[PDB]
């Protein structure tokens, strides 16, 4: 998925968050990898 | 010359900030966010 520039905390195990209790939830004992790189270059547009 | 302020006899829901909220910075010490609303609170100072 993509996200907003602000919101790197929020997709993390535990925490709070509006990404996090609305859109995407992880366990209190997730296991795994989290990567997450900017695309201004790729997804933005002229316009928005 | 920090301002600081006493708040007292109010009620303190904090979701009411997410409407328009913009808080790159986010810190608690001592309590946990989710239980903001499950609370009560003796003394509110406010520094800004």
């Amino acid at each position: 998925f993509v996200i907003r520039g602000d919101e790197v905390r929020q997709i993390a195990p535990g925490q709070t968050g509006k990404i996090a209790d609305y859109n995407y939830k992880l366990p209190d004992d997730f296991t795994g990898c989290v990567i997450a790189w900017n695309s201004n270059n790729l997804d933005s547009k002229v316009g928005g | 010359a920090w301002n600081r302020k006493r708040i007292s006899n109010c009620v303190a829901d904090y979701s009411v900030l997410y409407n328009s909220a913009s808080f790159s910075t986010f810190k608690c010490y001592g309590v946990s966010p989710t239980k903001l609303n499950d609370l009560c609170f003796t003394n509110v100072y406010a520094d800004s």
